[PDB]
RNA sequence: AAGCGUGUUACCUAUACUCUACCGUCAGGGUUGAUAUGAUGCCCUGACGAGUAGGCAGGCGUGGAGGUCAGUGACGAAGCCUAGACCGUAAGGUCGGGUCGAACGGCCUCUAGUGCAGAUCUUGGUGGUAGUAGCAAAUAUUCAAAUGAGAACUUUGAAG
RNA sequence: ACUAAUCGAACCAUCUAGUAGCUGGUUCCUGCCGAAGUUUCCCUCAGGAUAGCAGAAGCUCGUAUCAGUUUUAUGAGGUA
RNA sequence: GACGUAAGUCAAGGAUGCUGGCAUAAUGGUUAUAUGCCGCCCGUCUUGAAACACGGACCAAGGAGUCUAACGUCUAUGCGAGUGUUUGGGUGUAAAACCCAUACGCGUAAUGAAAGUGAACGUAGGUUGGGGCCUCGCAAGAGGUGCACAAUCGACCGAU
RNA sequence: AAAUAUUGGCGAGAGACCGAUAGCGAACAAGUACAGUGAUGGAAAGAUGAAAAGAACUUUGAAAAGAGAGUGAAAAAGUACGUGAAAUUGUUGAAAGGGAAGGGCAUUUGAUCAGACAGGCCAGCAUCAGUUUUGGUGGCA
């Protein structure tokens, strides 16, 4: 709100905090990103390196949905089982009754390997997996089933 | 006239009170101001100062951080003290039975601690049972993992994060970042 | 309400004084003031009168009777700081003055007793005043500064 | 009477009138800080007016006291006056300017009954 | 010498130095089983105080909004005047008296088209100048009567 | 020269609150702190960016790390 | 602390005692004037303004850092590996308040131009400090643990 | 067709909006009066009182009007109408004044003003304390 601003305190002081000598003017150095290569070069090279110039290939008509692939790590893999039913699988860890985790229905494209799941076998259905993530799942006694 | 060696009238620069208007927090400060004055236990003075801190200066402490702290040898039966918020962490699958004293608990963190057989305690109940901070383990969260910290000290060859809205190709990955375009920072 | 209220009011209690270490001790008069000395008064209705110093009372007043039969100055008190002490002295070992004190001079037509308290004292004082020459006329004359008198060089 | 107080010292009884408020009618006497670059008042040249500064602050044991030794409490009715029932040695009632004559009569009689001093016991009187 | 060189003392006086008080600021402390209920409170101790540009902090004032004072008011609200009074370092606040005629405050909060001496500032009002500069080109007016409150100036007559 | 008291491009309205590194002004009080006119770059020289000087917020600790100072020991220098 | 054998006293962590006049314009305040000494006209640009630099004859009223989109640091608050009810739906005492699904955004993964690949040798490492806590000690100190943070050497992910 | 738009038109309900120099240019016979050949430009201007009850009548004046009287709660509401500021001005009163005036500190003089007797004002002496200033004198090296 207006009453807490420094404008209120500057009332009675001539320059309004803008200085007598410098004397607040309209656009003393230019508008927007003017002079980014001329009189704003130092700032721009110090705080935005890489700003000017070109980079690799162009992609005409890029649709992000082609690239949709949310990653999920193993350390969060067991969160896709609801908490009420989680502890039953964590105990009695055995095959012939192993939790099927459909990571795609959970909204994930690829399972990565940040690692250290419990030693309980689980059936991980995924579109993609990292090599180490499938190692840790198999080491735990589970399996990854490729789905589409 | 006096040839002043030091700046006159300089404030300490340390918080002497919470900026917060939370009445219960100020009551907790009323309690630990008394305890810091009337006891010589350094725990009370440390907790008091931590009670003054700002939000970025009291990061969350995870239950898994607490459990790692309890793995310190000879620490498995110590009352963990967190002047702040304790959050839940599903990345840990075995939580120990311990008493944790904290300003705030999340629902997940409290459920995990209680399901372990442990106890969640307010700082005034800690003051009742450990007036001198007896057998206590003060834990602090990571201050420098804040997103804002990535951008401090930005400059050539410093390797900090530029302040930038859109990321990817075309956004500060050119002249100034590779020898093929000018130079590299 | 025109004025809301003070949330907490000051105490109406009155504090007791700290105990004071000011013990009253007797006044040390100047050496020049010895009973029997003639005194110039410097202030009051009897300005400039020469009187005889008789007794140092307990309120630090001097009891003077510049004999009433000589210059009309009655038995009265004076402040030692409003007095010039002279070198001329008449012995007061013939006059009783122990009956005179602070309650003798209380505030509330002359009273009867002070007349004979004066007419007894003046007998003893006039007796020795008649001895040395010119002192009775000296006690009748008033003191004043003439032209060129310098009291910082004057001897009294 | 009031509670015993130390002697009242003001440290500046004279009003702090604005520079050149005697010079121009448009300049009012309410104190204003000279902020001009060349101002003799701002620079504190000898012979110029004195400016308000914290060193003039009144003794805290005597601040807000009237010469009678009482703080003023503005009163609009009997209830506001009875706020000072147990505070007669430190506070004096002052009837608010907009109180009517017939209500002032009621306030004065109540104040006399309770021993409360009234700083303006003559406003709107038939005398 | 009341001049010049030199020597000796006394003496004068700065917002400087010593001590004391008061204000504020900073710092370090004290104070809870009635702190003899103000703990952003009260109290103890020490040091410090120049300031443009500028930063920050605590306050003062104005229009409107939620709440409260079952606040004020035609027995007079507000406004205005007042070398009358009081409080505050100050922004300001309060009271008395006059004028006046219908509304308006205190406190806790919310909000802003929120504070003027200046901008050859805008609009409006008003001065000094000053009863001043002036009312002097076109040749020129005069007598009498009438009218009228009033006639250099209107009308009529006479005349130039 | 003239083109309605307007002419080295009339007048009216709008775009239009046109832009200005330039001139002028920028409205209460008190308290505390307290500058710079120098470095580098710039169609830069009446302007900016940059660093510095400054305030504010603090935080981690609690007499250290120190220091516009000397001493001791040991270097270096090519001005008087 | 001193004095006194003790009683107790004292000039020893800040004035008491005695006495007088007046109780009002007497002291004091305000104001006008006088007297001594002092005091150049503000604002502004400026190295430098009282300037023979500029604006200002006077007065009143008006009069200039705003709002918005996106954002940085800091702070308060809610919840927390999540978070955001308000596009919309339900509902209502109807622009309020109350309730809510599916999504979407930001976060929870990086890196490469890209195709792609994608985070534990180890108690999630070693070393140096490190508040606090623990054990032993009258204490000092010694020993154990050591979160945040700091320096540093490694390990892991991607690029080469 | 509907969901969308809508500084125009018509009909409604509203506001932490403005309150007569504001708010539309215009609260009013306002796009009026007025300017310009013309396109165009374009104001200022609200408030007596509850009711005109808007002052009959006398008197002075050639008259405006004045003085009375009267109406009204009020004429300190008389259509030059609510209140009625400042600049500027008249009168009366006070005061000062040899080429400005105004200001600061202090006090004199004049004028003016507040409060208190259940201690308020101004002083004097004594014995002390703190800080100082100026004398006298003693003992030692
Ligand atoms: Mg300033
Ligand atoms: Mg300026
Ligand atoms: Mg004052
Ligand atoms: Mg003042
Ligand atoms: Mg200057
Ligand atoms: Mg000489
Ligand atoms: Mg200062
Ligand atoms: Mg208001
Ligand atoms: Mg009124
Ligand atoms: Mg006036
Ligand atoms: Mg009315
Ligand atoms: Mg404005
Ligand atoms: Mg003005
Ligand atoms: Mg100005
Ligand atoms: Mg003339
Ligand atoms: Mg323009
Ligand atoms: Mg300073
Ligand atoms: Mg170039
Ligand atoms: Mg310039
Ligand atoms: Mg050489
Ligand atoms: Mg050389
Ligand atoms: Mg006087
Ligand atoms: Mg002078
Ligand atoms: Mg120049
Ligand atoms: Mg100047
Ligand atoms: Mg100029
Ligand atoms: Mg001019
Ligand atoms: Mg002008
Ligand atoms: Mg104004
Ligand atoms: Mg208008
Ligand atoms: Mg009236
Ligand atoms: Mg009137
Ligand atoms: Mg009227
Ligand atoms: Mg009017
Ligand atoms: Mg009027
Ligand atoms: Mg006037
Ligand atoms: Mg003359
Ligand atoms: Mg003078
Ligand atoms: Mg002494």
């Amino acid at each position: 709100p207006s009453r807490f601003t420094k404008t209120r305190k500057h009332r009675g002081h001539v320059s309004a905090g803008k200085g007598r000598i410098g004397k607040h003017r309209k656009h003393p150095g230019g508008r927007g990103m003017a002079g980014g290569q001329h009189h704003h070069r130092i700032n721009m090279d110090k705080y935005h390196p890489g700003y000017f110039g070109k980079v690799g290939m162009r992609y005409f008509h890029k649709q992000q949905a082609h690239f949709w692939k949310p990653v999920l790590n193993l350390d969060k893999l067991w969160t896709l089982i609801p908490e009420d039913k989680r502890d039953q699988y964590l105990k009695s860890a055995s095959k012939e009754t192993a939790p099927v985790i459909d990571t795609l229905a959970a909204g994930y494209g690829k399972i990565l390997g940040k690692g250290r799941i419990p030693n309980v076998p689980v059936i991980v259905k995924a579109r993609f997996v990292s090599k180490l993530a499938e190692e840790k799942i198999r080491a735990a006694g589970g399996v990854v089933e490729l789905i589409a | 006239g006096i040839d002043h060696t030091s700046k006159q009238h300089k404030r300490s620069g340390h918080r002497t009170a919470p900026k917060s208007d939370n009445v219960y927090l100020k009551l907790l400060v009323k309690l630990y101001t008394f305890l810091a004055r009337r006891t010589d236990a350094p725990f009370n003075k440390v907790v008091l100062k931590a009670l003054f801190l700002s939000k970025i200066n009291r990061p969350p402490v995870s239950v898994s951080r607490i459990a790692r702290a309890l793995k310190q040898e000879g620490a498995a039966n110590k009352t963990v003290v967190v002047v702040g918020t304790v959050t839940d962490d599903a990345r840990i699958f075995e939580f120990p039975k311990t008493t944790v004293a904290a300003l705030r608990f999340t629902a997940g963190a409290r459920a995990k601690i209680v399901k372990a057989g442990g106890e969640c305690i307010t700082l005034d109940q800690l003051a009742v049972r450990a007036p001198k901070g007896q057998n206590t383990l003060i834990l602090r969260g990571p201050r420098n993992s804040r997103e804002a910290v990535r951008h401090f000290g930005m400059g050539p060859h410093k390797g900090k994060a530029p302040r930038i809205l859109s990321t990817g190709r075309k956004f500060e990955r050119a002249r100034g970042r590779r020898r093929s375009k000018g130079f590299k920072v | 309400s025109a004025q809301k209220a003070p949330k907490w009011y000051p105490s109406e209690d009155v504090a007791a004084l700290k105990k004071t270490r000011k013990a009253a001790r007797p006044q040390k008069l100047r050496a020049s003031l010895v009973p029997g000395t003639v005194l110039i008064l410097l202030a009051g209705r009897f300005r400039g009168k020469r009187v005889v110093y008789l007794k140092h009372l307990e309120d630090n007043t001097l009891l003077i009777s510049g004999p009433f039969k000589v210059n009309g100055v009655p038995l009265r008190r004076v402040n030692a700081r409003y007095v010039i002490a002279t070198s001329t002295k008449v012995s007061v070992e013939g006059v009783n003055v122990e009956k005179f004190n602070v309650e003798y001079f209380a505030k509330e037509e002359i009273k009867a007793e002070r007349v004979e308290d004066q007419k007894v004292v003046d007998k003893a004082l006039i007796a020795e005043i008649k001895k040395t020459p010119l002192l009775k006329q000296y006690l009748s004359a008033s003191f004043s500064l003439k032209n060129g008198d310098k009291p910082h060089m004057l001897k009294f | 009477a009031s509670l015993p107080h130390p002697k009242i010292v003001k440290k500046h009884t004279k009003k702090f009138k604005r520079h050149h408020s005697d010079r121009y009618h448009r300049v009012a006497e309410n104190w204003r800080k000279q902020k001009g670059i060349d101002s003799v008042v701002r620079r504190r040249f000898r012979g110029n007016i004195s400016q308000p500064k914290i060193g003039y602050g009144s003794n805290k044991k005597t601040k807000f006291l009237s010469p009678s030794g009482h703080k003023t409490f503005l009163v609009a009715n009997v209830k506001d006056l009875e706020t000072l029932t147990m505070h007669t040695k430190t506070y004096a009632a002052e009837i608010a300017h907009n109180i009517s004559a017939k209500n002032r009569v009621v306030i004065l009689a109540r104040a006399k009954a309770l021993g409360i001093k009234v700083t303006n016991p003559k406003g709107r009187l038939a005398l």
